[PDB]
Order: structure tokens, then sequence, then C-alpha cells
């Protein structure tokens, strides 16, 4: 379908990889809920760059034809006119990130991005390369770009009366792809069925309760109701990821965070959808719920197992993950939102 | 043996509507979407075995034994 909504065009999710999102959410019967992507990653996103993961704390860009990369030049970056602390603890971040497998790569960008850039005004004009902009990066940076036999155009720049020109450098994939903003899942609730297999193989051996006793005793039931109430433990806990987040996961050697069996499930299921059409991973890493800096991003996109989507404000938030609670769909929340005020259940929260 | 927070995760995983307590049509719901299929009775029966004061649904500190089993 595409995009069905203005909710599904606020998202700033390309629309490809959105109905990989919709399936998925139905697939696997989840509501899916996702803060706003940048719009000026869409486009990225959309023909194939690369996603970052929490290994990249360099800040990005979103300005001038390095918009959406994340530039190794902090100054290139949306810290721009920021100061010597900033612009300088900015430095380290870029130098952290090439560390561990993140290569600095050139920039140079598809036509498409270049149609982009100048539709969306980043770009107010250029001479056949030495592009303009109202930005005030332009006052102290100057900029042009080249065709390259390949299609895409290079871009190079260089400091206001300063000399040489030098390509733009960008962070990239160990594989070398560039990278770009990844989207961010606000929280993942399923339905409690999801964890019927889980619960049985934690207490049966995979087995339905009755096929148990039968397998394993001989012709008020004590027993029995225990095993029952031990399946609801098993299944709550899986549900709700209790071991799982305990730890961290990791995809190969990019830590994942804190991720529940279930949520990750759902990582991969997405990023599949996403290889189909014509992108890289986009999920990098766990939930919001886990997240041990919260945001207080405020209009969340949410997309029902039933597949229908939309934008809910803080407070429409809660009345959705209600309603939801109510029809089986399982909830928990950031640790931290209690002590800070800021929990969306309206129940005893003690002992 | 679970901490406090994770011990509460859980609850709310039961306690669907908005009171802190599992009542007998809430656990029936969970227990088939756990896959069993129980009558009334034996719904009763979970509820009677965790039910430590006797009112008829479970409360926060009766769900924490049932926990610790
Ligand atoms: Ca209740
Ligand atoms: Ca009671």
């Amino acid at each position: 379908a595409g995009y069905a909504n203005a909710a599904d065009r606020e998202s700033g999710i390309p629309a490809a990889v959105l109905d990989g999102i919709k399936a998925v959410a139905k697939e696997k019967n989840a509501t899916l809920m996702f803060r706003l992507v940048n719009p000026h990653s869409t486009s990225l996103i959309a023909e194939g760059v690369a996603t970052k993961g929490l290994g990249v704390h360099a800040k990005s860009s979103d300005w001038g034809l390095q918009a959406g990369y994340i530039p190794v030049n902090p100054n290139l970056s949306k810290l721009f006119g920021r100061a010597p602390e900033v612009i300088a603890r900015a430095d380290n971040d870029v130098n952290s990130s090439l560390a561990h497998g993140h290569t600095a790569v050139d920039l140079t960008l598809s036509k498409e991005r270049l149609d982009y850039l100048r539709q969306a005004g980043l770009v107010t004009g250029m001479a056949d390369g030495v592009v303009a902009s109202n930005h005030a990066g332009y006052e102290q940076f100057e900029f042009r770009v080249k065709e390259t036999s390949d299609g895409r155009y290079a871009v190079q720049y260089r400091r206001k009366g300063g000399d040489d020109f030098e390509a733009v450098k960008v962070i990239g994939n160990a594989a070398g792809i560039p990278l770009t903003a990844d989207i961010d899942m606000f929280a993942i609730m399923p339905h409690l069925s999801n964890f019927r297999d889980s619960a049985r193989s934690s207490v049966t051996s995979g087995d339905s309760v009755t096929d148990y006793l039968a397998r394993t005793r001989r012709a008020l039931d004590r027993e029995r109701i225990d095993l029952l109430w031990k399946i609801a433990r098993a299944g709550a806990r899986s549900a709700v990821g209790t071991e799982a987040r305990r730890q961290f996961r990791y995809d190969g050697d990019m830590n994942i965070g804190v991720i529940t069996d279930f949520e990750l499930e759902v990582r991969n299921a997405l990023n599949r959808r996403a290889h189909a059409v014509g992108a890289q991973d986009v999920v990098q890493h766990g939930t919001e719920q886990n997240n041990p800096f919260p945001e207080a991003d405020e209009k969340i996109f949410v997309v029902s197992a039933t597949g229908e989507s939309q934008m809910l404000t803080r407070g429409q938030l809660k009345e959705y993950i209600g309603q939801q609670r109510g029809e089986g769909y399982v909830f928990y929340e950031n640790r931290a939102y209690g002590v800070a005020g800021k929990s969306l259940f309206d129940d005893g929260l003690g002992a | 043996t679970d901490s406090e927070e994770e011990i509460r995760e859980a609850f709310r995983v039961f306690d669907k509507d908005g009171n802190g307590y599992i009542s007998a049509a809430e656990l029936r719901h969970v227990m088939t979407n756990l896959g069993e299929k129980l009558t009334d009775e034996e719904v009763d029966e979970m509820i009677r075995e965790a039910d430590i004061d006797g009112d008829g649904q479970v409360n926060y500190e009766e769900f924490v034994q049932m926990m610790t089993a």
C-alpha cells in the first residue's frame, strides 16, 4: 500500500520499510511503537544507506550537502557554531567510533538525494557544483561537488579564504557504507499468546499441562494447580523478558543493548523486510523502554497489531496502552519513569 | 530471586485492567493465552490456592508468594 494516512507520512519512515513494519506487526501480533525519524534521513534509508548503532555517539548533521550523514569534521555537524568544549568533546566522539570497526569515507551523493537536497532548500543553489545556502555554516565554510563516472557526486569543502578543497569525510560501516540515523523503537507490546511455547519449555518439556501430567503421573488437583501457576509465572516472565533484561545482547560485534527475546525476534523480522526492499538494517537496538537516558520525545508513532497506524501525544499514549492492555497486549515501562513522575501506569505501583 | 521491580512488571501482565488485583476473569484470560482452556471451577481453584486473605482476588503481596514458590 505504501503510506495510508498522515501519521504514516509524518513518521519519516520510508514507504517500503513501513510496509514491512506493518506486516511484521501482524505476523508477530504486536503493537510496534517508534520515535519519529528525522525527515532528512528518510531518503537515505530508502536507497540503502547504513544505519548507526549505539557505538556511534558522533553528532550528525542537519545542513548542507552533508545533511543526514555523520561528519568526521565535527564542525560540519549540527554542532556548528558551538564552542570549544562542545566542538572539542565532539572530537573524541568521532574518534571514539573509528576505534571500533568504523571507517571514515568520502561523502558521495546519489543524483536523487541531490535533487532532494535542493528541493528541500538545504541547498539553495549551486553553480553547476559551487552550491550555495543560507545556513550559518556557509559564511565559515565553502562547498562544491564533482561528478564521477559512477553517477554520484563527490562533496568537497574548504574554509573561507583558507586554501584547498578536500572531500568531506563521513563515518561508515566496517564494510565501508556510510551511516545515517537508525529507526528508534519506542516500545514493543506483544500479545500474551506469543509466549505460550516459551512458558511451556520452561516448565513442561514443551507440552501442554494435561499432556505433561499424563506423561509423568499415573491414573483438588493440588499438583495440577501448581503446574498451572507455574506456566502463568513463566509466561509473564518471558513476555516481559525478566531474565533477558539482566544482560546485554550483541549482534556480531555490535552491542544491541538490553532487549527481550521477543523484542529482537521483532528486530530481525523488521531488518529482514527491510532487506527485502532495498535497505540495510534499520533497527540497530532495543527499545526506549530500556534506554538508561530516556528521551521525552513527544509524539510517538504507533502501529497496531491490526495494521492501523497513528500519532499519539504522551496523553493519548496512556489511553492507548490501557486499551491494548485490556486486549492482552503486554507492556512494561522504562524503570526510570516512576521516580521521575512520568509513569504510564495508573495503579498501585508499589508493594 | 526476582527483584521487586521485576515482580511488578510481571504483576502487570496479569492485572490487565487498572486496579492492583488479579481477578478470576483476568487470570482466566491469562491462562488460555498461555494455552490452557480452563473451566470456571479451575480458575476459582487457582485463585483460591493463591488467595491467602480470602477476598476473592490476588493482591501484590499474595502474587509475590505465588512467585517465590
Ligand atoms: Ca485487576
Ligand atoms: Ca486476596
